[PDB]
């Protein structure tokens, strides 16, 4: 129901849970709402496509669910769902400043210029590729102008 | 009618299952990653 | 990497840290190779692999 | 009927992998046997942990 | 020949198999090429035609 | 990437072996990861950093 | 006339720290009181090593 465990078909060593461990309060996208969940399905790596349209992976973002990530503690996850209206907590990896008092949106990442192309995980083929949280006017902003484009 | 009160016990060292096994019980399982053992052998 | 988790919860040696500036103003300015600041109560240290 | 193992494995660490889990994330079991078969020469252990 | 050498005598254990009085010992050897390197030339590759 | 130096230094305790196959062809063909199959003596492991 | 030591004050190696210098490439100086003052629960360190 709500917490979501999910699993890895890959080993972990200690530099993967080390830099899984400073992901706790990341959301991550989960396109299924289940419970017994997979990690090639986790995040957006299965539905990332260059070449592929943007807005393509905008409108699958805003229609996949959200979730909040939570105690590695080794071959476990531990997704949990936040709840509509509780006060949680959540931690950006996206270059953008926020503010104590605007709104938030959630929008498919773009490259920032320093190409570092290392979001701290990857397995094998399969790499972790977070979506940005960016403020409300930022996204707007961006929405309008892939609008006017 | 009266309650299912037919219910029995199973343990696991009672079953021969464990003959398969070297059962050990240490509680930090889950602060622990892996678990490796590491061989070395000379060939003859 | 350092792990700080090893600086958290290693017992430590009391020393009374006297330096001129502000920790805030050495630290931003870039006195020293490697900083580790949380600003709250950061639960890293608490867990061990 | 056969002899049976009565009770699990209780198998625990030591201090010192303790301080070795904090600091290196890693765990070597019976470290005090390795310690002295180091210390007196002895490259072969009677058991495991 | 005989006179040379084969001094003391010493017992261990194998296995003998009797057939027509005549005690005969059997013997495998795997123990000698078990994680060794040569083939073992008993195994033996015969070829008709 | 194993630390195959705390193998070869350290006291390691002794076992009848065996393997199903030959351990050649089970280094050979992978039942196991990262396999060390040095040949003659590499004294890599002599330098301690 | 002021009170300087009179040699070097030597640094010697423990038991303990040999065998994380092999394993994990690590020295930790000073480790039993390390030990010792966190098996105790004590978290401050008398002294310096």
């Amino acid at each position: 129901e709500a917490n979501i465990f999910c699993t890895f078909d890959h080993k972990l060593s200690i530099a993967d849970v080390g830099k899984l461990t400073k992901l706790v309060a990341a959301v991550v996208p989960i396109p299924q709402r289940l419970h017994l969940i997979k990690h090639y399905q986790l995040g957006l790596h299965q539905f990332v496509d260059h070449t592929r349209g943007y807005v393509r992976l905008r409108g699958l973002l805003r229609n996949m669910t959200l979730t909040l990530m939570r105690r590695v503690e080794g071959n476990q996850i531990l997704l949990h769902v936040p709840t509509h209206g509780l006060l949680y907590t959540v931690l950006n990896t996206g270059p953008v400043t926020w503010e104590k008092g605007d709104a938030l949106c959630v929008l498919p990442p773009l490259f920032h210029g320093p190409l570092a192309r290392e979001n701290l995980l990857t397995l094998g083929q399969w790499e972790l590729v977070l979506p940005w949280i960016v403020p409300m006017p930022l996204a707007l902003e961006i929405n309008q102008r892939l609008l006017i484009m | 009618g009266t309650f299912c009160n037919r219910l029995e016990w199973v343990y696991f060292l009672t079953s021969g299952l464990a003959a398969a096994a070297h059962a050990i019980k240490f509680h930090d399982l889950n602060k622990l990653t892996t678990g490796k053992m590491l061989f070395h052998v000379q060939v003859p | 990497m350092e792990n700080w988790s090893a600086l958290e919860l290693l017992p430590k040696v009391g020393i009374p840290t006297d330096f001129l500036t502000h920790v805030k103003t050495s630290a931003g300015e870039e006195m020293f190779e490697a900083l580790r600041i949380y600003y709250g109560d950061d639960p890293e240290r608490y867990n061990i692999h | 009927t056969v002899s049976a193992p009565a009770t699990y494995g209780n198998f625990v660490l030591s201090p010192e992998n303790a301080v070795t889990a904090i600091s290196y994330h890693s765990i070597l079991a019976d470290f005090n046997s390795y310690k002295a078969h180091l210390t007196s020469g002895q490259p072969h252990l009677p058991n495991d942990s | 020949l005989s006179q040379a050498g084969a001094h003391s005598l010493t017992p261990l254990s194998m296995d003998v198999i009797r057939l027509g009085e005549k005690t005969v010992i059997m013997e495998n050897l795997r123990r000698v090429y078990k994680n060794t390197d040569t083939k073992d030339p008993l195994e033996r590759n015969v070829d008709l035609t």
